[PDB]
């Protein structure tokens, strides 16, 4: 019902209407978070080559 | 992303040689090496798996080993014999008598370097390898022994590459020598370990293939290799042409393995068809996806209503209805729902290729990774305990240097390997 | 004048990147070796098309936007495509190996690997800017890169760009055109990794899009390119205010101010009218009335659930096209009366309308027919958390197994962070109940 | 061959709609959490309607509609009474009541109690049976849970033999296209002691559930009078029949109940359907006039009418869906 804040220009025109009213981690957390799944995948490579070493 | 190709044996490398012949003509690339296609789609993914080379000729990726020259004199006298790299020929001369121990301990280990250093030379000169292939069967010595001490130092050296292989399973059927069980059984211990991927071939399946479908009265290594070789161009459709999938050898291996060690998938494929023997009709879609996933005409031989599937890659080839395929392919999921896990949503993939295979204007092949392979295991464990029990035939072995004690470590395994898929049957 | 940065992650990002960009151009009149005649400004100027495009001295007009995949076979056709010329080759970004549809291996593995180069490109067009308000992520929720070194690059942005803003175009799984079993496992982790440097995300459900293509274009299998090329459509009505000369959504913070109260809660649902075939003969034009009407039809919504059952935080009207204040206030009013539209009690009930007189641009030889009007409706409702339902229940089914769950642990990602992202997800599914009902 | 799963093992009704699809040979039963049905008796509570409809190459279909809590709670149909315009304040078919909150609509509800206190009306309510406010605004607060108040009808019809109070109880089944199907077999509930006007809190001659009435099965067979029986006591007694003085003010609020929440249940343009069978109760006073007492989104039936019934479901609300290889239903138009 309440048309406010009519805004018109050439390219077109923008307005609100109301029908009714109401009633970070840092640069190494993430570097070391990274380098932890390096490191667990540098292990995870290690025990095989280990395994067939035996 | 280049596939380095293997084929270690008789078997491996009359199935490999087989393979090269039937992709090759695919690819529009004749025996001589050089392109001769009419379409573009045939060389987009050619590097996959061929290497460009003077000339622009086109050289298989393909490394052929084997403990005697006999087989691999017959592929370099065979059709495409003289398309592969003569270099990649690593052979000895004193066999592996259908002996594991040989293959993978005292004859194979004074070859494999060899073969390693062609292995080596061929992945320098990929772009980015994504893994090996290798063809091999499990009933003999040399691609049987041989060819996992092989998979073992190639995941020794390239641990972060895919490691896949069409593992030919031994049948009584279809027997050289009454110690495959054995060769067998301490094969699939190792193929359980060191590989991402095994398609399982079995020749009890293809043998009865032959037999009670094509109606072969006696057939030959032949007729079961028209079966691998069509299988195989399937299975690697995906890998060789372009497609929605986006498909390499990792890719299947994350979707289709939901546990490691349950990576032995049943190939199927349709329609099935023998040697000279044309069609003149073809199949219709719903006649495509109905025997696709009949059991007879899985290379496996395992009733797959005994089990339940895991995942399914369904690969068309030829020009249809998409729709249609699509239709059936969500009609099979939904006609019979008990026989794929519930806990995998999505479980059944399907994909489409232009290109047909030569001979047929349309066909499918089929992935299926289910729990019912157990019964193959079980077959061949059995076969195994029969003899074990009373230790027949292991002086062959022991004489190798083998010990009871690993014999009894790869039983244990691969019945392990069976109650773990008896598992996921009953979740 | 504000710069944005469009940055195009995966396989799903670029080829969607590509769709938009082709459709930005039609629009500002730009030629794919980027001359645009109208820009009578040659080598610069502050106007709204700036925004998205910067200017060289020699009259091109290139994207401020980085292409990004782990895999360069996609990207490679944006290298030898129709706009190879458009843009810069720093800007096109490929490694050589693609994260194989996993999340672990495109964050963890590959993407540590790579993420220092990409900000390195991003950052080149970052110092192009007087002042940049923020950036544009497009990616999917199922890929490996698009999951994976998406999550990553938009933790490293809200530390390396903490006063920008940032908001996604995400496209959501759809089995009718998977690429992968595990696009559950992916969409969870992406979502956990990404929720709290998102501000403003955009979801697109390719089911949605393929039964819209479908029921409306006629298409029996859409392609990528079908889906893209609506999608498109739906992006640029987005953005067109970014674009264009307007006073509603004009910069990225007021994306989350008109539609995001709740900063968890930032999924608007988009909802895209009309959709009619090129090949379609006769055509009888819709009114305003008809296409507003149909933005309250699930059957047009971008992701398929039932606004009826929930609750409105926010809700703008995007027109374009042959449309007046009047007609849209006529419309809203009868919609009101027939429709179910409940607002939150602590909001209130009313919509953000905003009509650009240009009508929507097609792409020639395109599915999409010429027409008069246009809407794009961004209604912020909990109905949207169907979606993350249905989403989580794929997840908790696979992961009660624990399958595929060792190709993540492989990549060096621990099996806790699976619970933790689910948890998460958890947490996000009783936010939208408490606020819902 | 269609397919469907099993949510809810306590519901007599649609047990027996599990059995009749099985009987048929093509319906097959899968297990509860099976993604991959065509059908679905979902449960009563926390049924996920938002994994309906998004299972390519399956139609799904659902025996409840989403929504349909607003008119099957007592708190809620009250409010949807008062607030919907096509029913509102002036419902004269809907008994007076009020929602209060315990420890709201309490402070109108004292308005009324009070001009009725004064006008020597009748003056009893119920949440129990009542006439002081003051006695049980203190029960709803000692119990905890939402209660809604209610205008006691205090000159109920009476059958006779027994000077017996009763309450009717239709079966009404709403398909996909939102067709609101009345069953033609309905039943009187009836009470089996007579009801005084005096004594109130004897609750076994003012309530008249199957449960608190188990002199039981003096008059008919378990406190169930049937309409054929029902009908010939009005042509005697009272000179009418049960089309006229109640059937037609029975259709009359079941359409009007039904229409009202349309738009915001109805399933036309979803990507999932929806049906749901409901049970209406109503009250009949002294002067032939049909009160409408609630709504249940979970009804139970009557074990004469349960086969007749349930293969009623099948035939226009599953089988219209899902065809295979003189009807019971009254269709309310509209
Ligand atoms: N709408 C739309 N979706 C796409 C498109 N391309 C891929 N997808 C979706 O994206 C999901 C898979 O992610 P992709 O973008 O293909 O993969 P990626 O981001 O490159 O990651 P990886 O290839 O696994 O390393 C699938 O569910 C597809 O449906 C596209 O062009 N349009
Ligand atoms: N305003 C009113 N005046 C007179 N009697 C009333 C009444 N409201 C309810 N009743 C009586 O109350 C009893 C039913 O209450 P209600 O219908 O709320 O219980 P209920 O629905 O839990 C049992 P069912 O599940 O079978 O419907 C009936 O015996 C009915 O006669
Ligand atoms: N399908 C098929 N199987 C074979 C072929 N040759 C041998 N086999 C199988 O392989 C086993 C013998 O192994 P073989 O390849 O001859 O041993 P190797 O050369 O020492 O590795 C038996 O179980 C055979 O059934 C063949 O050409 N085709
Ligand atoms: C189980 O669902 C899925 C989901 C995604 C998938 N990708 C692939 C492949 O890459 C592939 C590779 C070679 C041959 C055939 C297929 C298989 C597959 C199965
Ligand atoms: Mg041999
Ligand atoms: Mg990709
Ligand atoms: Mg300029």
């Amino acid at each position: 019902m309440e048309v406010i804040e009519l805004n018109k220009c050439t390219s077109g025109q923008s307005f609100e209407v109301i029908l009714k009213p109401p009633s970070d981690p840092s640069l190494e957390e993430i570097q070391k978070k990274l380098e932890a799944a390096e490191e667990r995948r540098k292990y995870q490579e290690a025990e095989l080559l280990k395994h067939l070493a035996e | 992303r280049e596939i380095v190709h293997i084929q270690a044996g008789q078997c491996g490398n009359q199935i490999g040689a087989k393979f090269w012949e039937v992709i090759s003509d695919e690819h529009g690339i004749d025996p001589t090496g050089s392109y001769h296609g009419d379409s573009d789609l045939q060389l987009e993914r050619i590097n996959v798996y061929y290497n460009e080379a003077t000339g622009n000729k086109y050289v298989p990726r393909a490394i052929l080993v084997d403990l005697e020259p006999g087989t691999m004199d017959s592929v370099r006298s065979g059709p495409f014999g003289q398309i592969f790299r003569p270099d990649n020929f690593v052979f000895g001369q004193s066999g592996a008598g259908n002996n594991w121990a040989k293959g993978h301990y005292t004859e194979g280990a004074e070859l494999v370097d060899s073969v390693l250093d062609v292995v080596r030379k061929e992945s320098e000169s990929c772009d980015c390898l994504q893994g090996f292939q290798l063809t091999h069967s499990l009933g003999g010595g040399t691609g049987s022994g041989m060819g996992t001490l092989l998979i073992s130092k190639i995941r020794e050296e390239y641990p972060d590459r895919i490691m896949n292989t069409f593992s030919v399973m031994p049948s009584p059927k279809v027997s050289d020598t009454v110690v495959e069980p054995y060769n067998a059984t301490l094969s699939v211990h190792q193929l359980v370990e060191n590989t991402d991927e095994t398609y399982c071939i079995d020749n009890e399946a293809l043998y009865d293939i032959c037999f009670r479908t094509l109606k072969l009265t006696t057939p030959t290594y032949g007729d079961l290799n028209h079966l691998v070789s069509a299988t195989m161009s399937g299975v690697t459709t995906c890998l060789r042409f372009p497609g929605q999938l986006n498909a390499d050898l990792r890719k299947l291996a994350v979707n289709m393995v939901p546990f490691p060690r349950l990576h032995f998938f049943m190939p199927g494929f349709a329609p099935l068809t023998s040697r000279g023997s044309q069609q003149y009709r073809a199949l219709t879609v719903p006649e495509l996806t109905q025997q696709m996933f009949d059991s007879k005409n899985m290379m496996a031989a395992c009733d797959p209503r005994h089990g339940r599937y895991l995942t399914v890659a369904a690969i068309f080839r030829g020009r249809m209805s998409m729709k249609e395929v699509d239709e059936q392919m969500l009609n099979v999921q939904n006609k019979n729902s008990s026989y794929f896990v519930e806990w995998i949503p999505n479980n059944v993939k399907t994909a489409v290729c232009d290109i047909p295979p030569r001979g047929l204007k349309m066909s499918a092949t089929f992935i299926g990774n289910s729990t019912a392979i157990q019964e193959l295991f079980k077959r061949i464990s059995e076969q195994f305990t029969a003899m074990f029990r009373r230790k027949a035939f292991l002086h062959w072995y022991t004489g190798e240097g083998m010990d009871e004690m690993e014999f009894t470590e790869a039983e244990s395994n691969m019945n392990d390997l069976v109650s773990e898929y008896q598992q996921y049957q009953d979740a | 004048m504000r710069e944005c940065i469009s940055i195009h992650v995966g396989q799903a990002g670029v080829q969607i990147g590509n769709a938009c960009w082709e459709l930005y151009c039609l629009e500002h009149g730009i030629q794919p070796d980027g001359q645009m005649p109208s820009d009578k400004t040659i080598g610069g100027g502050d106007d709204s098309f700036n925004t998205f495009f910067s200017e060289t001295g020699a009259g091109k007009h290139v994207p401020r936007a980085v292409f990004v995949d782990l895999e360069p076979t996609v990207i490679d056709e944006v290298r030898t495509g129709t706009y190879r010329q458009l843009f810069h080759p720093e800007q096109l970004i490929t490694g050589k190996e693609d994260a194989a549809n996993n999340y672990a291996r495109g964050h963890y593995t590959i993407g540590k690997e790579i993420i220092d180069l990409v900000l390195d490109r991003i950052r080149k067009l970052a110092d192009q800017c007087t002042g940049l308000q923020g950036f544009l992520v497009f990616h999917s929720f199922g890929g490996g890169t698009g999951s994976g070194f998406t999550s990553l690059l938009m933790e490293r942005l809200s530390v390396d760009y903490g006063k920008k803003s940032k908001l996604e175009f995400s496209i959501y799984p759809a089995p009718q055109v998977s690429t992968a079993v595990v696009e559950p496992y992916n969409s969870i982790l992406t979502t956990h990794t990404t929720l709290e440097h998102s501000d403003c995300a955009f979801m697109v459900d390719n089911e949605a899009i393929y039964d819209i293509c479908r029921r409306n274009l006629d298409i029996e299998r859409p392609t990528y390119t079908n889906l893209n090329r609506l999608i498109s459509q739906i992006v640029s009505s987005i953005t067109a205010s970014l674009r264009f000369d307007g006073a509603l959504n004009v910069d990225l913070t007021e994306f989350q101010t008109n539609l995001v109260p709740y900063p968890r809660i930032h999924f608007p649902l988009a909802t895209y009218a009309p959709v009619i075939s090129a090949e379609k003969a006769y055509h009888e034009q819709l009114s305003v009335a008809e296409i507003t009407n149909a933005c309250f039809e699930p059957a047009n919504q971008m992701v398929k659930c039932d606004p009826r059952h929930g609750k409105y935080m926010a809700c703008c009207l995007l027109y374009r096209g042959d449309v007046v204040p009047k007609d849209v206030n006529a419309a809203i009013a009868t919609i009101k009366t027939k429709r179910s539209i409940q607002f939150v009690d602590w909001c209130p009930t009313g919509f953000k309308v905003g009509i650009n007189y240009q009508p929507p641009t097609v792409v020639p030889g395109g599915d999409l027919a010429k027409v008069q009007r246009a809407v794009c409706m961004l209604s912020n409702t909990t109905a949207i958390a169907e979606a993350w339902a249905r989403l989580d229940h794929k997840f908790d089914l696979m992961y009660a197994k624990r399958a595929f769950v060792h190709w993540y642990v492989g990549e060096g990602m621990e099996e806790g962070e699976f619970s933790e992202a689910r948890e998460d997800m958890a947490a996000l599914e009783k936010d939208y109940e408490e606020v819902g009902v | 061959m269609y397919t469907f799963v099993v949510r809810d093992e306590n519901s007599s009704v649609y047990a027996e709609v599990s059995r009749l699809l099985l009987a048929t040979g093509q319906w097959k039963r899968l297990r509860k959490d099976n993604p991959r049905f065509n059908l679905m008796l979902g449960e009563r509570n926390r049924l996920p309607f938002g994994r309906l409809g998004h299972e390519p190459g399956l139609v799904q279909l659902v025996n409840y509609y989403r929504g349909a809590d607003k008119l099957c709670r007592k708190a809620s149909l009250v409010k949807l009474i008062k607030t919907s315009p096509e029913l509102s304040e002036s419902c004269t078919w809907f008994p007076e009541s009020y929602v209060i909150y315990p420890t709201d609509e309490r402070e109108v509800f004292l308005a009324a109690y009070n001009r009725r206190r004064e006008g020597r009306e009748g003056n009893v309510w119920i949440a129990l049976i009542s006439s002081e406010a003051s006695e049980l605004l203190d029960f709803i607060d000692e119990q905890g849970q939402v209660h809604v108040i209610q205008k006691y009808l205090e000159k109920p019809l009476l059958l006779e033999p027994g000077h017996r109070k009763f309450d009717i109880r239709s079966w009404v089944l709403v398909d996909h296209l939102y067709n609101i199907y009345l069953y033609r077999e309905g039943v009187l509930r009836t009470s089996s002691e007579p009801y005084n006007s005096a004594n109130f809190q004897d609750k076994t001659c003012h309530l008249t559930n199957h449960c608190i009435q188990k002199n039981y099965g003096r008059y008919e067979e378990g406190n169930e009078m049937f309409f054929e029986e029902f009908n010939q006591y009005l042509m005697d007694a009272l000179n009418t029949t049960l089309e006229n003085s109640i059937l037609l003010q029975i259709k009359h609020i079941i359409r009007s109940c039904l229409m009202c929440i349309e738009p915001a249940i109805s399933t036309k343009h979803l990507h999932y359907q929806s049906f749901q069978l409901f049970g209406f109760d109503f009250m009949v006073d002294e002067e032939l006039k049909v009160w409408l007492i609630e709504v249940n989104g979970a009804p139970a039936c009557a074990q004469k009418l349960y086969a007749e019934l349930c293969q009623g479901i099948v035939d226009v609300a599953i089988s219209s869906v899902f065809p295979l290889a003189t009807s019971i239903f009254i269709k309310l138009h509209h």
